[PDB]
RNA sequence: UAAUUGGAAUGAGUACAAUGUAAAUACCUUAACGAGGAACAAUUGGAGGGCAAGUCUGGUGCCAGCAGCCGCGGUAAUUCCAG
């Protein structure tokens, strides 16, 4: 189970983090 | 009085934390936690990720 | 006395530093001491 | 001078970067906002928002490995003191 | 080029400068200086007609003595020769001008930082012989990060130096040093002797003319915060109540003072802090004429009804629909028949039937008002008026800082021609005690300590709280070890910090966050930068620079450097998950190619099987995973590697275990007590273990 | 627990007031004289709404039920869903949001199921057409109300979506001392499980009425037909006057009954509208608590709002003196100078009001 | 600069009646606010098309 | 190039005196004082690497990348890539 969070959570935290960078240098 | 009231409860506060900085710390604040350190079958009941 | 007195820190307020030579001080010894250094090399190119 | 309107660049993993450097300023003759370069990642600690900052022109001579081009200017002082007499400690930053 | 200009309908080139250098010079020269005026817009909220006595603090090292300073400018504003001055003073000095000075106490922080958070201009004296001691220093420190008043240095013990030349190296270095600490520019006054008893008349004129021309900026928390200084204290209790309780009573005590700032309300009931007594609330709330009237207004006030022997206050040292709605014994049925003469939970109000509407509305012309030669004359007028209601927000400075400085400017005068309408009964309401009206607040449950122990030597200032300050959540602040002090601060160790209005120690914890991910905590503080910490205590607002300092008790200082950590706050909650990294280590006891058997790390198989799959690594940096409890021994574990393991190899399975916020809070109660320096609060660790003798 | 409402009378409103200020109450005596005495089952609904955007409120009910302690945390928000109890529509749920929707510590996105029309809440279409502009008009700019299902009474099955992501400081100061002047007159019939015809009929009633006055009207004709149109039938019709200059928008709302003739229905807010323009000036009665408030929370400064003594009724009275006994704010009421009129202007000396919750 | 825009106006009102006398005596020989501009262009227009 | 050493020198400053000056001050003179890094404590910009039981991002193992004032303990605590 938390398996399950660990690694969902960590695919979040790129998958967010991946936009908020190229947001950034588009602008 | 009325503060000194405050203050007493206070005073009887700062020992336990004063008695607290003293004394051997968790077995969990520690680092390199080895399995004769923190108590047998305590790891399942702590749960961390 | 008890009157406070200025540290030699908060008197120059020099922070952070990077470490110096001593021969920066003066420089003429660090002409002397580039041209002593660099009369060795004058003796290891040509002879 | 100028007026951090916000810190870009904070959520940039990768410490001393260039996307980390650049704090957002609007301008106060013109109101136009632009991007600038705070030298020394450890100084992004001195700036906070709405600060007052003197801007500069940034004009580097060759670009690095990881430079962004468009970042025109660099800060100097803020809240009237010079950020490499703060990033020394020498002087310490009015409020 | 020759057509370029003639697009334009005046001739382009015929307009021109004589000289291409001068232009070009002077433009880029005054452009530079007007960039310089510029600065980012506020607001000021205090009265044009009744301003407060700007309150001017002299601070300085107590050797040098300032208490003959302040009555050689009294007795040269007001030309009476005062003596053991002692409390807060109030003086007329010119037409409209009359400062308050306030002689500090040298020896306690603990009112040092209460003074810098009200002082509107402080005075420091710095000895000319000893140059800058700690106190000075230490003073100028926690005023800068609270907001930074009006510095008018000046310099005691000019006169002993033996030589001239001497001398004048010594000024130039103090007025060196000086700019450094303020802004580059302003230069203290030095005064050669105190044979009289005073100043030379001459120095003390100067000194007097630069004061009264100071204009002191507004600061930020003084506009947000309704604040006073407690002119006179004075307990209202019966003496039959003090002697059948006896002496355990919290007394009833009235106190007096100029308000400032912000418009503190007068509904009673708004609670309001004494530095360094505690949260208290107001009761009663009254105005009386203020003792120190200007000659301008007493003029107005003589003029209206067709004092010079008193120029200065030293009270502690020695000589309608509306008013049918706001009463609650009316009824809302009676509320509108004495005006002609229902629940809110339904959204739509209470019409009448379509019966008696429909024949009401048969004709609109009742609301026809509300919708959009001679007779030409007549129909281009109607069109007119229409085009400027079609188009009037559309159609209605040269710098953008002096338009949007008319957003507070104009905002100023509509309250003005708003409380004008008022002004005899309801403005004093709606006003609720605007800043400089001399009020009688009076409060309750003030201590028995505090009349007790009092002298008037230390002030006593209120701090109108805010909604948002009275609760008490855990707060996300940032700071640095100040970097005058050489210890670094401690993770759980407990610092006396003044946020906002009030003084306090609690138990901060300094988190520094690993790349965004999540508040990791660290044991101590990076020494050289900002970290991000927490701590329980009060609340305030988010951008409220406070300044943490370590033991205030003046018994225990020593040469070091008090001022240890300052820093604003970020956000505030209730509740931060805050994690303290810990690491299960163990041992391989048999290893294979890329697979491992590791002993000692779990203690059963079954606390085994609650981590399978758990990203193991070691200490050489190959990484591998955990997958079966082994059996025959209670506590092994199959693992397998990348790569094969060494015997000599140590694996560490990272792993995070959360930890809380010790939730003390002390504020410091500094004049409640006896002594009122040496306010002894919680120790250091370090201080504990030399007490308790540990290691 | 300090200061003390009595009666039932107004208990969202009370909640709300009590938020903001972060002053305690205490609301005793809620239908006590009832043979089920106590609170109904949508009034603990909502205090279940209140506890899930704000951490830390602590909120009591004595046993008698007719007693209720509440403690108020900081708002914090987020993102979740409300469940609405089929006694009150979704509307009448997200009217409170409105008010702390500019202050809370992240965004509201805050998901509503139910049924979405009633008689005495307010409909969608008004909420979108009349509170969200006056929300506008003080500085709440990115805020919005999506519509995902249409329900209609008995069953509803409905779903709204409040957005708000404008967070604000406070509201600014308003100053309205003119009646604004109507440009257009602009209404959204709206039908579900049912002939289209019906919404066609509607339109053509409210059009014979409104044709007397001389104005640009246009009534958007919305069907909903499918699983989007909801498990009940039922229709409504919502009409808007609004002003282009200023931005003000004056509206009134019903919706079809069990029997009713849409012709009628279609005539009869028509009226409604004309009659609530009559007794307007600057606002409606229905939008007027929603702007009390905000002169009140805006910052410490006199707002201007001209107002009419036609709105001013016993309803208009509980609701300031419900603001005296939290804020202490007295609303100060000067006749104008318009002779051919009795509008007031309502100046308000705002409580100096910030963001606890927001980051910077 | 003969004509410009002066600090004060009313300091050099003496000035600015004395300058308006030469401007016009020079100029005499060819004789022998854009936002309030715009609205009466606008005005113009709107009534040309009313009367159209 | 030196991780023990050796005595010499000198004014920056402090200062009798004389000189200076209208009187002072400084300079020019000159008694007595005044140099070993822990001073009587050179700066202001620049090029380049290295470190953690640190963090983050990607990846066809153990790598590649960004980077790193943050580690586990600890701030009277550490002597620490001597800094």
């Amino acid at each position: 189970f938390e398996a399950r969070q660990r690694i969902e959570e960590k695919n979040k935290e790129s998958s967010d983090y991946h936009a908020k960078m190229a947001h950034i240098v588009n602008t | 009085s009325s503060f000194e009231k405050q203050q007493i409860e206070i005073r009887k506060q700062i020992e336990q934390l004063e008695n607290e900085a003293v004394a051997e710390k968790k077995w969990s604040l520690k680092g390199e936690v080895k399995a004769k350190d923190r108590p047998e079958d305590a790891l399942l009941t702590e749960e961390l990720e | 006395d008890g009157k406070r007195a200025i540290n030699y820190q908060i008197l120059k307020n020099k922070g952070l530093t990077p470490k110096r030579n001593k021969d920066n001080r003066n420089s003429r010894v660090k002409k002397r001491k580039k041209y002593q250094k660099a009369q060795k090399k004058l003796k290891s190119v040509r002879a | 001078k100028g007026i951090v309107l916000e810190k870009l660049g904070i959520e940039s993993k990768q410490p001393n970067s260039a996307i980390r450097k650049c704090v957002r300023v609007q301008l106060i003759k013109n109101g136009k906002k632009v991007t600038a370069f705070v030298p020394n990642d450890g100084c992004l600690n001195f700036v906070d928002e709405n600060d007052e900052v003197l801007l500069a022109g940034f004009g580097r001579k060759g670009k690095a490995k990881g430079d962004i081009p468009g970042v025109r200017f660099k800060v100097v002082k803020v809240s009237g003191v010079s950020l490499l007499a703060l990033w020394k400690e020498k002087k310490e930053k009015p409020r | 080029a020759k057509k370029k200009l003639h697009t334009q309908g005046h001739n382009a080139k015929a307009f021109a400068v004589a000289a291409p250098g001068k232009m070009a010079r002077t433009m880029q020269r005054s452009s530079d200086v007007n960039e310089r005026k510029l600065h980012v817009p506020m607001v000021d909220r205090t009265p044009e007609d009744d301003p407060p006595p700007f309150i001017v603090a002299v601070v300085g090292p107590p050797g040098t003595g300032k208490t003959t300073l302040i009555r050689s400018l009294v007795r040269r504003m007001t030309k009476s020769t005062l003596n053991d001055i002692q409390g807060p003073i109030t003086v007329v000095s010119g037409k409209h001008r009359r400062l308050t000075f306030l002689e500090c106490p040298a020896d306690d922080l603990n009112a040092m930082i209460d003074i810098a958070k009200i002082a509107d201009l402080v005075l420091l004296l710095i000895d000319g012989n000893f140059g800058f001691e700690m106190e000075t220093m230490e003073f100028l420190n926690i005023a800068q990060h609270h907001g930074m008043p009006r510095v008018l240095g000046v310099a005691t013990h000019l006169d002993l130096f033996k030589s001239q030349s001497t001398l004048r190296a010594s000024k130039k270095r103090l007025k060196h040093r000086f700019w450094t600490e303020v802004y580059q520019g302003a230069k203290l006054f030095y005064l050669s002797g105190v044979i009289n008893g005073r100043y030379p008349d001459r120095e003390i004129l100067n000194l007097s003319r630069f004061i009264s021309v100071m204009k002191f900026r507004p600061l930020k928390w003084r506009n947000e915060h309704p604040y006073m200084l407690a002119d006179r204290f004075t307990d209202l209790t019966h003496p039959e109540l003090i002697e059948t309780q006896g002496l355990q009573i919290d007394r009833k005590v009235a106190i007096y003072g100029y308000l400032h700032g912000t418009p503190l309300p007068s509904a009673p009931g708004t609670r309001v802090h004494i530095a360094g007594v505690g949260d208290f609330s107001v009761a009663q709330i009254e105005k009386l004429p203020d003792p120190c009237p200007t000659p301008f207004y007493q003029q107005k006030l003589d003029d209206f009804e067709r004092d010079k022997d008193k120029l200065i206050y030293a009270p502690m040292s020695d000589v309608n629909i509306g008013k049918l709605i706001y009463m609650d014994n009316i009824s809302p049925e009676e509320c509108i028949r004495r005006w002609r003469g229902v629940d809110l939970e339904k959204f739509v109000p209470y019409f009448d039937t379509f019966e008696k509407l429909a024949k009401k509305w048969k004709s609109v012309d009742a609301i026809k008002e509300r919708f959009l030669r001679e007779m030409n004359a007549a129909k281009k007028e109607k069109l007119r008026a229409q085009f400027e209601i079609e188009e009037g927000e559309n159609f209605k400075y040269d710098t953008w800082y002096e338009l949007q400085k008319a957003k507070i400017s104009k905002q100023l005068e509509i309250n003005n021609i708003e409380y004008q309408e008022m002004t005899p009964e309801q403005r004093q309401r709606i006003e609720g005690f605007k800043a400089g009206s001399y009020v009688r607040i009076v409060f309750e449950k003030v201590p028995m300590e505090f009349v007790k122990n009092f002298n008037p030597k230390f002030p006593i200032v209120m701090g109108g709280l805010l909604p948002t300050e009275i609760k008490f959540g855990i707060v996300k602040a940032r700071l640095r070890r100040h970097r005058w002090h050489k210890k670094i601060l401690k993770t759980n160790d407990p610092l006396v910090l003044s946020l906002g209005w009030r003084r306090f120690q609690t138990l901060p914890i300094y988190t520094t966050t690993d790349s965004r991910t999540r508040t990791r905590m660290l044991k101590y503080t990076p020494e050289h930068t900002y970290c991000n910490a927490a701590f329980y205590g009060p609340l305030c607002s988010p951008n409220t620079p406070f300044c943490g300092v370590q033991i205030v008790a003046n018994s225990d200082t020593g040469n070091g450097f008090r001022i240890a950590a300052t820093g604003i706050v970020e956000e505030i909650d209730v509740n931060i998950e805050i994690v303290k990294k810990l690491k299960l280590v163990g041992f391989p006891y048999k290893i294979f190619k890329n697979t491992a058997f590791i002993k000692d790390m779990f203690s059963s198989a079954m606390e085994v099987a609650r981590f399978e799959g758990a990203q193991i690594k070691t200490v050489s940096g190959i990484r591998g995973e955990i997958k079966r409890a082994l059996s025959k021994p209670e506590g092994h574990y199959r693992a397998a590697f990348e790569d094969k393991i060494l015997m000599s190899d140590i694996v560490i399975l990272r792993s995070w275990y959360p930890v809380r916020v010790k939730k003390f809070y002390n504020p410091v109660t500094s004049l409640l007590l006896k002594e009122k320096t040496e306010w002894k609060g919680l120790r250091l660790t370090g201080q504990i273990r030399a007490a308790m003798n540990l290691e | 627990k300090y200061t003390t409402f009595q009666g039932s009378q107004n208990f969202r409103l009370r909640i709300v007031l009590a938020t903001l200020s972060g002053k305690p109450i205490k609301i005793e005596k809620i239908r006590s004289g009832d043979l089920n005495p106590g609170l109904k089952d949508y009034e603990v609904s909502f205090l279940r709404l209140i506890e899930s955007v704000t951490n830390g409120s602590v909120i009591e009910i004595s046993y008698t039920g007719t007693t209720v302690i509440y403690r108020p945390g900081i708002i914090v928000g987020g993102a979740s869903t409300h469940i609405c109890p089929s006694s009150k529509p979704v509307g009448y749920f997200v009217e409170p949001m409105l008010y702390l929707a500019p202050f809370s510590k992240k965004k509201f996105s805050i998901l509503f199921k139910g049924i979405t029309a009633s008689h005495n809440d307010a409909g969608i279409e008004a909420i979108k057409w009349g509170l969200m502009p006056v929300m506008e008009k003080f500085g709440v700019r990115e805020c919005a109300l999506h519509t995902l299902k249409r329900g209609s009474p008995p069953l509803g099955g409905g779903e709204v979506h409040l957005v708000v992501d404008s967070l604000i400081a406070q509201p600014i100061t308003m100053h309205e001392i003119d009646r604004p002047i109507i440009s257009s007159i602009t209404g959204v019939a709206y039908s579900t499980r049912v002939s289209p015809s019906l919404v066609n009929r509607m339109i053509d009633g409210a059009k014979k009425v409104l044709k007397n006055l001389q104005c640009e009207v246009n009534i958007t004709a919305d069907v909903w037909r499918g699983e989007n149109s909801g498990k009940s039938p039922g229709w409504g019709i919502t009409l808007v006057a609004q002003s282009k200059q200023k931005g003000w928008s004056y509206f009134a709302e019903d919706i079809g009954d069990a029997g009713s003739i849409p012709e009628e229905l279609g005539e009869k807010v028509a009226c409604q509208l004309l009659e609530e323009i009559s007794k307007s000036a600057a606002v409606g009665r229905n939008q007027l608590p929603l702007a009390i408030v905000y002169m009140v929370i805006g910052k410490e400064d006199i707002g201007r709002l001209r107002i009419n003594k036609e709105q001013i009724d016993e309803r208009f009275i509980i609701l300031l003196r419900d603001i005296k006994k939290i804020f202490n704010t007295e609303v100060f009421l000067k006749p104008v100078d318009e002779a051919d009129n009795e509008d007031m202007i309502a100046t308000i000396k705002g409580i100096g009001f910030t963001n606890t919750s927001k980051k910077i | 600069g003969t004509y410009r825009k002066r600090f004060n106006e009313k300091a050099r009102s003496g000035h600015m009646a004395k300058l308006k006398e030469l401007k016009r005596i020079r100029n005499k020989q060819f004789t022998r606010s854009k936002v309030s501009r715009l609205k009466k262009k606008r005005l113009d227009k709107f009534i040309e098309h009313q009367l159209k």
